[PDB]
């Protein structure tokens, strides 16, 4: 029941990154999946929610319009597509089964250096 | 009597959303079931019957293909998760001013613990039809 | 036993109409529920589960747009009225040889008094399909 | 709970077939009901609620017209037969690359004896869609 | 909870007359509606029945063929459109929630004088 | 409750026969119907199964490919189409309500002589 994350790096403002998550140890075609972000010196907030069949998507107002979430159930993977980044999106990102953070094996750092 | 029960309907005085109501005639909320943030909460463990129906309406048809879905989801009190109990998908358009209607119904029997929260969701609220009565509803009954 | 119950099926020996029957195998009418003038009468107050299903069939498609509906309605013993409990609308024609079939299902849980009369209705009986068994039915169970 | 109950889902690890499973989370098989050769066996006489829902998915549409059906049937222990309890028919194609989805739901209340065997069947398994969870299921409850 | 009526007048035979009715004090998008007629020296009969969503319509055989009932749920209103009238349709017409007459606050007289 | 049968005869190999059966005494539009075959010196094996609305068909592997079963619910009848016959199909054929044989009023012999 581990979820490995990747895709991190440095993006100059106005760029486009793309993170990723894998999963194992459970039926990936059942649970909703949540992309959460922990910022250095701030609280832990969710950034994306997706449902089993991938037709329900939810974002906060601080992020809405520039992100895109998706999944592939055959390969047990979950995605995240980054567009038009800002210095506010400089934090560690986890994939989890709960919007508040749960079962996040690792995290990947995304820094937007201006 | 001594049997938790709930049957809630949509909120007509709302747009582009889906809020359940229990302060209407011919609607039920009794014996410990609580509506907290668009969710009915199980008051005691046991077997339950869960059902829900929605109706979508659309004038014309979009240039792009559209897929509608209706789901019912659980939330275990322990090991906080969100599993999919019942779900369905429908496609109203096939090609390309007359309107179209599409109903979707789901129902089943599940064993739930205390404090689990159930929620019924869709994906395109702007297509929903809550004008009349009895066209959108969602409910549970204990056994 | 000691549980009012009814499950009635359509009348096949009729045309352009919807008449319910309880004198068939695999049909139910027990413990006080009475079928008087195409209606089911509640024998005692309490919570009931109400369900119904119909099937429409049509060769080709009419030039004019056609909308089919299936509803279930309640007649209260006091303040005589007719409230709509469950309803649904469907449209089988998108343009303009081959036949088409459309099912509609409704179900819910309601609290009813004694002597209230429930009735399930449609709007275009000439499109109905009562040929085979188990394609049109309507029923209630007390619990 | 001394209430015979079953709720089974399809088998994803199968192709061109429909095999029920009860070894999954959020699935039920309790109090005497047995799954023997793709069938649910009543453990004791009484009134039961029977429901089942399936989903069909198809890319494009065939040159020939296709009709899909979903039925639920009963095998009596005495005078061995196979009667039809609930059934429905649907047709998704009307002319002539985008996919289409069609759900079908059935449900009712029936009086069954001990040892009668219930079975839910379709006709075109190659069109079935069991990829996700809660899209195909069949279940009964005693009351 | 009152239902006002209007549209009364005198129509010479072969004409056409349209009534109207309003409602308040209840959810108009729930109950069936009934147009009833009380004639001088006769019993109280019903002339039209309509359901919530307006796709179910019922008439008696004595009237069927030359009437038309409708509603608009947004404005809480009820309609009726008599065409090709006869001296038999000379009576007071009410809108009610029951076919036998219930909650008919007012009335309107329609006379067909030849 | 009589289920008469007919259509028997002798078909040289590569031919095509067509049996038929009737019914009465029950609602023919309810029960599944089974074409069963009893061979001289062998067991009683079913050859065809059909459901109420006629859209579900089932054959054994030894017969599948060259048969066709139908029904007409208005006239309370059941069919069977013989195609590309073999000496293996030399037996008596009945129509029954159960695949193991039940209510076989009569029978008919199909001999395939080479």
């Amino acid at each position: 029941v581990q979820l490995v994350e990747s895709g991190g790096g440095l993006v100059q403002p106005g760029g486009s990154l793309r993170l990723s998550c894998a999963a194992s140890g459970f039926t990936f075609s059942d649970y909703w999946m949540y992309w959460v972000r922990q910022a250095p010196g701030k609280g832990l907030e969710w950034v994306s929610k997706i449902n089993t069949n991938g037709l329900i998507t939810k974002y906060p107002d601080s992020v809405k319009g520039r992100f895109t979430i998706s999944r592939d159930n055959a390969k047990n993977t979950l995605y995240l597509q980054m567009n038009s980044l800002r210095p506010e999106d400089t934090a560690v990102y986890y994939c989890a089964r709960s919007p508040s953070g749960f079962n996040r094996g690792q995290g990947t750092l995304v820094t937007v250096s201006s | 009597s001594d049997k938790p029960v709930a049957h809630v309907v949509a909120n007509p005085e709302a747009e582009g959303q889906l809020q359940w109501l229990s302060r209407r005639a011919n609607a039920l909320l009794a014996n410990g079931v609580e509506l907290t943030d668009n969710q009915l909460i199980v008051p005691s463990d046991g077997l339950y019957l869960i059902y829900s129906q929605v109706l979508f309406k659309g004038q014309g048809c979009p240039s792009t293909h559209v897929l509608l879905t209706h789901t019912i989801s659980r939330f275990a009190v322990s090991y906080q998760t969100k599993v999919n109990l019942l779900s369905a998908i429908k496609s109203p358009c096939q090609r390309e001013a007359k309107p179209w209607y599409e109903p979707i119904y789901l129902g089943g029997v599940f064993q739930l613990e205390k404090g689990d929260r159930l929620s019924a969701e869709i994906n395109l609220p702007n297509y929903l039809d809550f004008a009349e009565s009895g066209q959108v509803y969602f409910g549970i009954i204990a056994l």
